[PDB]
């Protein structure tokens, strides 16, 4: 059962997202997208993203998800349609893991497999790098003009948000 | 606000509609919409009242599920072709969505309501951005990927615009909503000869971006946004109510104004595609915008309405707006159909 | 693009990243380098109109090494049929497949 | 005197000291004596690998020298 | 495509759904708008890393700073909201009817 | 020549950090320009051999590609050894 | 200090890259050899086990082109083990 | 599978002695006892925001120096930690940084 | 044997917090002119055992709570963090080996910004709260300057690796060459983990967020937040006091790295006793106006520095 790991994951990304989705109150919505978040990075690890992955951790739940745990504590005053979604999605999601593995093919839009994620991956690998980290120290050699428009964009967030800000 | 950040912020909402104008990557479309969202929020705050707080709020939530869906679209083409150039997509289920990702942001009914209370929450400078310049970014993308929209769909948003857009006019009084209701209803001719001719989107984009300018120009030389304020205009300004008929006139489509002439090349490239129900339809639906547009001419130029005793006042002083090129918009506005055979410029 | 300012200055703003068959630090292929290298090939010049047509054998080629779908259709025939005589002592795996 | 705060910290060094002291000898108790073998980069793991397949028993740490070739 | 991408891209649309139907908060909407963006992130980082499309590694990245930039704003908007009306709920948001 | 030196005699009395940021930042901008051994940086980036050195098929007229590595033609690290 | 001992290590690293240099042709020659067998004996095992199917041809390519082709995870391990597979998939991955 | 045990080992140890220290004491029977919105927090949490999505564009920057353009990567490298010094001297000019009232 | 290895790691963490209590007392008391713990065992050897036992069978309150399950998570994510950001430790060899280990630490420390948000939720008092927003807008303002000196550091490095920084150090500590941002470094790990003098939310008179937890569960933060202490300064001496591995004799260098961690240590607690509390504008000023600044315009010197010496140290 650990050859699945990937889909098991993917399994709890999709009940975390049935959590917050439902839209409980702000503080356990927010606490159920940081299990997916944990959990979005974990399948990232397992197809060889490191950097990526651990870039989720530092940016997405210890930057952003913190700053809205952190706006909601101070602008947010600490049902039976809570329950009704939530049900509602549980159980789409355990009919699409109960067809995926009993046939194994599933048609929804898409045409879906069930073998296992393992088949897909790369039989070859020699080098004396990380693929990965090659691809995103490009962006100083390769993406110039990319750097260019990111700066500017964060710099004007800086002013934008002052201006909205200020009140008067 | 000051003048220094406010030239930076319009500068930002120029590059962002630029970026996506020059991108062959639909990461730098992306990024030149989320650039262009970003800038244009804190113009439509810069009142700091309720009302523009809360059509803040409803724009950036509306585009931003945009946004949204436009990457999800981009994804999606990947995974199925493997590249990112700004072209065709290769899958029709990402068309579909690319298709609706651009229709929000544009305003195209069914998702429209959030154009007339957007334009009616925030000044009449902030509103004429909204209404002309960040059409430009939109249709730029469709210019390029309609080879591959899905006919049924984009003739399906054509239609339902022209039609919502006549009907949500005729029950106004506020001039920012009926402006709103305006772009709804031209917007849908621009998208019904897309498939045909895309030639003819341009000079239709073109020519509403003139005529709407010059509209909220004339609006913001007097500081009227209700139809009565309007009505004074005659006993303030008697020349500014003459360029007013004028205009409206011309977007009606009546001749030999300018606003016939992408009314008539439209008409004439779908008929040359063995159209004719679809055009014939559309000229019809487009005289409910010629019927509110007339009601503006008669409270305004036609017939001299009650006027006020502190007007009397105004008279001893002179307009010091900028109304910066208005005498050459005006006359882009009404004297152009005998120059009709330069739409081939634009090819 | 609806303005070709990069053609006209020359300048490379974000063509390096638009197909994954351009030039790669360290010179590292993709997996579909050869079949994306091969659809480009035939499609250039001819428009999509035509490469719709005349160039759907190296796109079909191409889209199979993306996703992979018809491979996987394949082993899961033969995971079934492998597993239907498993279940009825007609196989026996070989020493090493176990 | 100031030398009786030592005891206190002597148990906290020595508590200190345990978890590297311990990873040391497992890692060599487990790898035949050797240091365990680092494998940050794929040709790092694609040699250990082959080291596996090398040795006979599927170990990768029992080397096999020219007394393994003919 | 795989049986992965099945439960991110189920992850998508019960986001989607989640953000077309309000139900008081302002803020439980932003949450279901970010978690979009989560998925948009893993589906494509599966996708360039499984191709060794090595230059579009950066990608995620830039998604990732943009979305948590567009957030922010919407962060600062509910702020406002609250400072009027005492609360983040959407009902109060309707002066706009007429 | 006085204006100067009244103003840089205030910030290294008023704001010492500011004027240290400054001078620290100025001089990372400044000195890669005028550095002679910014030349030897790209060279050993270019020396690293993170890939296999592919063949080239021998058609007669290639004098200055060796046939073995250790022949004399083709570059040599020498100046790496000495650096 | 600091530049001196950071340019005797870029000198070693040399060393230790060329040493991988003078190694791949034996470690290529060996993957080719041992990737080729795996799909061999596959190909044994499909004739067994798909002999009597209707309509079914063995080691038939899905591509039309007759260019090699770089076998997936699922060509090769198909049939394997579930150990052998889960250490070539997550090996790498999961070590330390 | 060696991280999985240690993060295991880590959270499941933690959970027990939460457990046990709430029930530890039980197992004892005491008496039953019986019986603003800040806008400068805010603004730290968003400037620490942008503060720290930029810092993610600076993380490969070890990897970056290792490239044959060192011309170009370190005149970007220059650029974006200067334009994020300049977001600094807007906020503190602008009276960003201040906690007064 | 690498379930033994875990335990041999966090048992000894668990015991050398706990003797730190002890220690902590007595060199504070020396340094005001008193003793401290020697009556409890010999030399107080004794008194941290006491303290655990008392705790732990002392009747806990658990208020009425707004959640009451934020009251349960918030301990158990302080103490689970804190324990696993020991694993990738090189003392000289990890107990896992990561590649990025430099950056996994960044990524868990940035999580323990959690389990002070959750306990101000869970206490449901509107100031507790107040106090909880406080430490936050510390903690998260001072690992921007972590992330960037780090940053630096590497530079002259060449890698995430834990490891490498033991090789990067083989001819000279890294304190010689990068003393500024040592100093800037040491500081804000006293920011980080709550430490005078930045110790508001133990600093009464202006506010803790941990305040209505007694017994078993207070223990349980107090734990966490002490094995930080060791944690950050093994870190510390690991960037900064580089000790040469000779791989024949292990134990050579656990010693010496062990005698560095300490002292470092010691450190916190000296610090502890000589100085005043900052006020809570001014310890954000000392951030934003001075800490940054410098550490930007060295970070432009450090990516520079190595370019325009020929001293860019290898990728692998
Ligand atoms: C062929 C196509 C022809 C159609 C052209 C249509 C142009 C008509 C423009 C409207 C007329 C101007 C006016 O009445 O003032 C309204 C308004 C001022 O009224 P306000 O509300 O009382 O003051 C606002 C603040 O309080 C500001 O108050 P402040 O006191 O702080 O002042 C700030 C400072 C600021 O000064 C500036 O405005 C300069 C800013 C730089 C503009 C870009 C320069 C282009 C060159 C670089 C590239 O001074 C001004 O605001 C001057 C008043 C505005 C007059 C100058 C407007 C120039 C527009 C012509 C360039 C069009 C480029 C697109 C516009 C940008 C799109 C977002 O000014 C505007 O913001 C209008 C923006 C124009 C948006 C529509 C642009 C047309 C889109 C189609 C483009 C062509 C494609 C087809
Ligand atoms: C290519 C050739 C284009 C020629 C452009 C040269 C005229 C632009 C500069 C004039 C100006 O200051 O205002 C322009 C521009 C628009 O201001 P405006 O209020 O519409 O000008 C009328 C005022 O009464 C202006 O009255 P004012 O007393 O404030 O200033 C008198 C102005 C008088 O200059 C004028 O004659 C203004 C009217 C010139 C025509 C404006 C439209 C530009 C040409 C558009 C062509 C449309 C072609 C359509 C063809 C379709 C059929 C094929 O004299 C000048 O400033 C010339 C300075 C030379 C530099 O001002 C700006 O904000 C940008 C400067
Ligand atoms: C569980 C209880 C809550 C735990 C919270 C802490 C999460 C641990 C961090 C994830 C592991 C990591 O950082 O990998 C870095 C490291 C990075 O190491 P690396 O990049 O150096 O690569 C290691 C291997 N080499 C070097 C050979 C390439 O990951 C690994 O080393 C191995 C990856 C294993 C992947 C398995 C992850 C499954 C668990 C993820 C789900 C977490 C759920 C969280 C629940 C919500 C709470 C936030
Ligand atoms: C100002 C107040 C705050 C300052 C904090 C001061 C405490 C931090 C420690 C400073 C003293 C440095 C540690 C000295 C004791 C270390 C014992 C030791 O490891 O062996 C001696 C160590 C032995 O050296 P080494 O084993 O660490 O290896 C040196 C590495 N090379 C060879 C690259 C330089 O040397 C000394 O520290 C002598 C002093
Ligand atoms: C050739 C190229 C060379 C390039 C590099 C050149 C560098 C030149 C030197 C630059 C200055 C060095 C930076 C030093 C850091 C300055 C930070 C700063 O902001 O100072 C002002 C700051 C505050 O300055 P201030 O409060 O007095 O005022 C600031 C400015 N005004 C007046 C406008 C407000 O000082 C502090 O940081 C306060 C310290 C808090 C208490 C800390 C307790 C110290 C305990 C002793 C610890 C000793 C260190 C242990 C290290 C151990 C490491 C293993
Ligand atoms: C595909 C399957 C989609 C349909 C699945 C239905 C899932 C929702 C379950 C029903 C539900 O949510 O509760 C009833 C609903 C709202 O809950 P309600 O009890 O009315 O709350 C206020 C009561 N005073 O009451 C309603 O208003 C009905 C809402 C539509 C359902
Ligand atoms: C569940 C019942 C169902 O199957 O509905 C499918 C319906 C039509 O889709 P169709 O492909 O025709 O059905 C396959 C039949 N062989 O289609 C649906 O009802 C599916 C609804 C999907 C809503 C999409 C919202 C936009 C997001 C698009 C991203 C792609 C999401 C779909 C693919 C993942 C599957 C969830
Ligand atoms: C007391 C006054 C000073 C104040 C206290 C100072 C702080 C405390 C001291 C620092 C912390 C050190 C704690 C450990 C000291 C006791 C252990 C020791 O001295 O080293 C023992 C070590 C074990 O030997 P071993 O690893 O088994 O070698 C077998 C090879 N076949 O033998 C070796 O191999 C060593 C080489
Ligand atoms: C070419 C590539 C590099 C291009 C870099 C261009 C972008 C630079 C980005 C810098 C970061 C943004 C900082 C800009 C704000 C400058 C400070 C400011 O805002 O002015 C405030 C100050 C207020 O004045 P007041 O307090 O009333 O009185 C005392 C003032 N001294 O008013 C003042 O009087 C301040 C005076 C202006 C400050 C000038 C700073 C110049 C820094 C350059 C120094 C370089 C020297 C390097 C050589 C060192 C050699 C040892
Ligand atoms: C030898 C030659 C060395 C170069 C010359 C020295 C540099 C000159 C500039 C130094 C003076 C800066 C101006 C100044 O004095 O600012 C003081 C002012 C403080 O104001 P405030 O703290 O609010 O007052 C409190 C009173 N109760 O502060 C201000 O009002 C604005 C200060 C903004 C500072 C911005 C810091 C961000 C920049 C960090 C440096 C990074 C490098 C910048 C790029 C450099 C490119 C070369």
């Amino acid at each position: 059962m650990m050859l699945y790991i990937v889909f098991i994951l993917s399994v709890i990304f999709v009940m975390g997202f049935v959590g917050f989705s439902s839209k409980p109150s702000p503080i356990y919505g927010g606490l159920g997208l940081i299990v997916s978040g944990g959990v979005g990075c974990g399948i990232v690890l397992n197809f060889g993203g490191s950097f990526l992955g651990l870039m989720v951790f530092l940016i997405y739940l210890g930057g952003m998800m913190v700053v809205f745990g952190y706006t909601t504590a101070m602008a947010t005053e600490q049902n039976k349609a809570v329950l009704g979604a939530f049900v509602t999605g549980l159980l789409m999601e355990f009919f699409m893991v109960y067809y995926v593995l009993k046939d194994k093919e599933v048609e929804v839009v898409f045409e879906f497999n069930g073998l296992g994620d393992w088949v897909i991956y790369d039989t070859g690998d020699s080098g004396f790098f990380s693929e990965e980290a090659m691809g995103i120290a490009a962006l100083y050699s390769y993406g110039t003009w990319l750097v260019i428009v990111t700066g500017w964009s964060l710099l004007i967030g800086v002013v934008v948000i002052m201006e909205i800000t200020r009140g008067n | 606000m000051n003048p220094i950040i406010f030239i930076i912020i319009l500068l930002t909402i120029m590059l962002g509609t630029i970026i996506v104008m020059i991108s062959s990557h639909w990461l730098l479309v992306w990024i030149g919409f989320e650039m262009n969202m970003l800038a244009i929020i804190p113009i439509m705050m810069k009142n700091h009242n309720p009302r523009a707080t809360e059509a803040s709020t409803k724009y950036f939530l509306t585009q931003s599920t945009a946004s949204m869906l436009l990457m999800m679209a981009v994804i999606i083409n990947l995974m199925f072709s493997g590249q990112w150039t700004v072209m065709k997509l290769f899958n029709p289920m990402a068309s579909m969505l690319m298709t609706m990702a651009l229709a929000m942001k544009l305003g195209m009914a069914p998702f429209h309501f959030w154009v007339p209370e957007v334009t009616q929450g925030i000044p009449l400078s902030s509103g004429l951005i909204l209404l002309t310049w960040q059409k430009l970014a939109p249709m730029s993308v469709l210019y390029q990927i309609f080879p591959s929209i899905n006919l049924n769909l984009i003739l399906t948003l054509s239609v339902l615009s022209i039609l919502i857009g006549g009907w949500g006019g005729l029950n106004q009084t506020q001039l920012r909503k009926i402006m709103a209701y305006s772009s709804i209803a031209h917007m849908g001719w621009m998208t019904a000869v897309l498939p045909y001719n895309p030639t003819m989107t341009l000079l239709n984009l073109i020519i509403y971006i003139i005529m709407t300018s010059t509209m909220f120009t004339m609006f913001m030389a007097n500081s009227t946004t209700t139809t009565l304020s309007l009505s004074h205009t005659w006993n303030k300004t008697p020349i500014m109510t003459v360029l007013i008929l004028a205009t409206l006139l011309s977007m009606g489509g009546l001749p030999p104004l300018s606003g016939f002439m992408p009314k008539w090349m439209i008409i004439q490239e779908m008929t040359k595609n063995n159209s004719i129900i679809l055009p014939t339809f559309m000229a019809i639906t487009a005289l409910l915008n010629l019927y509110f547009y007339m009601r503006l001419t008669y409270s305004t130029t036609l017939t001299m309405f009650p006027s006020t005793n502190n007007m009397k006042m105004k008279w001893q002083f002179p307009l010091m707006k900028k109304m910066t090129f208005l005498p050459t918009m005006v006359v882009l506005s009404t004297m152009m159909l005998p120059l009709t055979p330069m739409l081939s410029v634009l090819e | 693009p609806f303005f070709d300012v990069q053609k006209r200055l020359g300048v490379d703003l974000d063509r390096w990243m638009t197909i994954q068959s351009a030039e790669q630090p360290h010179k590292i292929p993709s997996r579909c380098h050869a079949f994306e290298k091969e659809w480009i090939e035939c499609a250039h010049g001819i428009g999509s109109i035509r490469a719709e047509k005349e160039c759907k054998i190296e796109f079909e080629d191409f889209r199979e090494c993306l996703l992979r779908q018809k491979t996987m259709k394949r082993l899961h025939a033969i995971r079934r049929q492998r597993e239907k005589l498993i279940k009825e002592g007609k196989y026996t795996p070989p020493p090493h497949h176990s | 005197m100031w030398f009786e705060v030592l005891p206190g910290i002597a148990v906290m060094g020595v508590c200190l000291f345990i978890p590297g002291m311990a990873t040391a000898r497992i890692h060599r108790f487990s790898n035949g004596g050797k240091e365990k073998r680092v494998a940050h980069y794929p040709y790092q793991w694609y040699l250990m690998e082959r080291d596996r397949r090398v040795s006979g028993v599927n170990r990768s740490y029992v080397s096999k020298g020219l007394e393994n070739i003919d | 495509m795989s049986m992965v991408y099945m439960n991110i891209m189920m992850a998508f649309t019960v986001s989607l759904v989640g953000l077309l139907m309000y139900r008081s908060h302002l803020m439980s909407s932003l949450l279901c708008l970010e978690g979009m963006m989560l998925s948009l992130f893993v589906m494509a980082a599966l996708t360039i890393l499984n191709s060794h499309f090595t230059l579009a590694s950066m990608m995620p990245i830039i998604l990732l700073v943009f979305a948590a930039c567009e957030a922010a704003l919407g962060l600062s908007l509910l702020v406002m909201v609250s400072n009027t009306y005492g609360t983040d709920y959407v009902q109060n948001l309707n002066l706009l009817q007429c | 020549a006085e204006r100067v030196a009244a103003f840089l005699k205030n910030v290294w009395a008023k704001e010492p950090v500011l004027v240290a940021s400054f001078a620290i930042a100025g001089l990372a901008v400044i000195l890669p320009t005028l550095s002679p051994y910014t030349k030897y940086s790209l060279m050993i980036n270019r020396a690293t051999p993170y890939n296999y050195p592919v063949p080239l098929r021998d058609d007669g007229n290639m004098p200055d590609v060796p046939s073995h590595p250790q022949d004399p033609q083709g570059p040599s690290l020498e100046w790496l050894k000495r650096l | 200090s600091m530049m001196k001992w950071n340019r005797e290590r870029r000198r070693l690293q040399i060393e230790d890259f060329e040493a991988r240099i003078a190694l791949m042709p034996l470690l290529q020659a060996e993957k080719d050899r041992r990737v080729l067998q795996m799909l061999r004996e596959n190909l044994e095992e499909e004739a067994t086990v798909m002999k009597d199917v209707p309509g079914w041809k063995v080691g038939e390519s899905v591509f039309h082109t007759t260019r090699w082709v770089t076998p997936m995870m699922g060509e090769l391990y198909g049939l394997r083990a579930s150990e052998e597979v889960l250490s070539a998939t997550y090996g790498f991955i999961w070590y330390t | 599978m060696n991280l999985m045990l240690a993060l295991l080992t880590n959270f499941t140890l933690a959970t027990l002695l939460v457990i046990i220290a709430f029930w530890l004491p039980q197992l004892n029977v005491y008496s039953e006892k019986t019986s603003p919105f800040s806008m400068k927090f805010f603004l730290v949490a968003i400037t620490f925001l942008l503060f720290d999505l930029e810092i993610a564009l600076l993380l490969p920057l070890p990897w970056a120096s290792q490239t044959a353009n060192l011309n170009t990567m370190l005149t970007m490298a220059l650029f974006l930690i200067i334009l994020l010094a300049v977001s600094l001297a807007y906020e503190w000019t602008q009276k960003g940084l201040e906690w007064t009232e | 044997m690498f379930m033994i290895n875990i335990l041999m790691l966090i048992i000894p963490i668990l015991l050398a917090v706990a003797f730190l209590t002890l220690v902590e007392r007595k060199v504070l008391g020396y340094m005001q002119l008193r003793k401290g713990p020697n009556v409890v065992g010999p030399y107080g050897l004794l008194q941290p055992i006491a303290d655990a036992i008392k705790l732990f069978i002392k009747e806990p309150l658990r208020p009425a709570t707004s959640s009451a399950s934020m009251f349960i998570l918030a301990p158990i994510m302080a103490l689970g963090l804190a324990l696993t950001m020991w694993i990738p430790l090189p003392m000289p060899y990890p107990l896992i080996n990561m590649n990025l280990g430099v950056l996994f630490m960044l990524a868990m420390s940035s999580l323990a910004v959690y389990s002070i948000l959750w306990s101000g939720w869970a206490s449901n008092s509107k100031y507790a709260l107040i106090g909880a927003l406080r430490a936050v807008a510390q903690t998260i303002s001072y690992e921007v300057t972590l992330a960037i000196i780090l940053l630096s550091v590497l530079l002259m490095s060449g890698s995430f690796t834990l490891s490498t920084l033991i090789t990067t150090q083989e001819q000279m500590w890294l304190i010689l060459p990068a003393w500024p941002l040592a100093m800037m470094w040491f500081i804000s790990t006293l920011a980080e983990t709550n430490r005078a003098p930045f110790d508001l939310t133990e600093g009464e008179s202006e506010l803790g967020f941990n305040v209505e937890y007694a017994a078993g569960p207070f223990a349980l933060f107090f734990m966490a937040e002490y094995a930080n202490i060791i944690m950050m300064n093994i870190f510390t001496a690991i960037l900064f006091l580089g000790t040469s591995h000779n791989p024949h004799m292990p134990e050579l260098y656990t010693i010496n790295f062990t005698i560095k961690s300490l002292l470092l240590t010691m450190s916190f607690l000296w610090i502890r006793a000589s100085y005043p509390r900052f006020r809570y504008d001014q310890l954000m000023h000392l951030l934003w106006k001075n800490f940054l600044p410098l550490t930007l315009a060295l970070c432009m010197w450090h990516v520079s520095l190595p370019i325009l010496t020929s001293g860019i140290p290898p990728q692998t």
